[PDB]
């Protein structure tokens, strides 16, 4: 149990 | 005395890590530039949202946005760019960046570290 990593709040502009 | 502008970056950070030190301020819209790890010629832009995780006690959510780099530029999702963090966070210190999500993050104020009291 190891922490991989953080997940990122997409943007608007993008798809 | 000693001659130095520290602004707000940091540099060497673990994803996993700015969390905790942006959750301990406990300062909503709390900003902070980060040197990605490993990463080629790239960025990290977070900020403790005023939003709790569940409610008055819980640690402010963390908004981690990866900033891109376009031949010394900036950008973020987008066609824009900026000279650098600077014009970027700044141009978005006023406006906001917009969460696909529905949610938009505010630059109040930085991140420092080092306190003055102990």
């Amino acid at each position: 149990m190891d922490n991989q990593g953080v997940i990122y709040s997409d943007l608007n502009l993008p798809p | 005395g000693s001659s130095g502008s520290s602004g707000w970056y940091h540099g060497h950070m673990s994803g996993g890590q700015a969390e905790t030190l942006l959750q301990a301020k406990g300062e909503p819209w709390t900003f902070l530039v980060r040197e990605s790890l490993s990463q080629p010629g790239d960025f990290v832009l977070s900020v403790l949202s005023d939003q709790p995780k569940a409610g008055p006690g819980s640690p402010l959510r963390v908004t981690h946005i990866k900033v891109m780099c376009e031949g010394g530029r900036y950008t973020v999702g987008g066609l824009e760019t900026f000279d650098s963090l600077t014009d970027l966070v700044e141009h978005f210190k006023k406006t906001g960046i917009e969460e696909a999500s529905g949610a938009f993050v505010y630059l109040r104020q930085p991140y420092y570290s080092g306190p003055s009291s102990g």
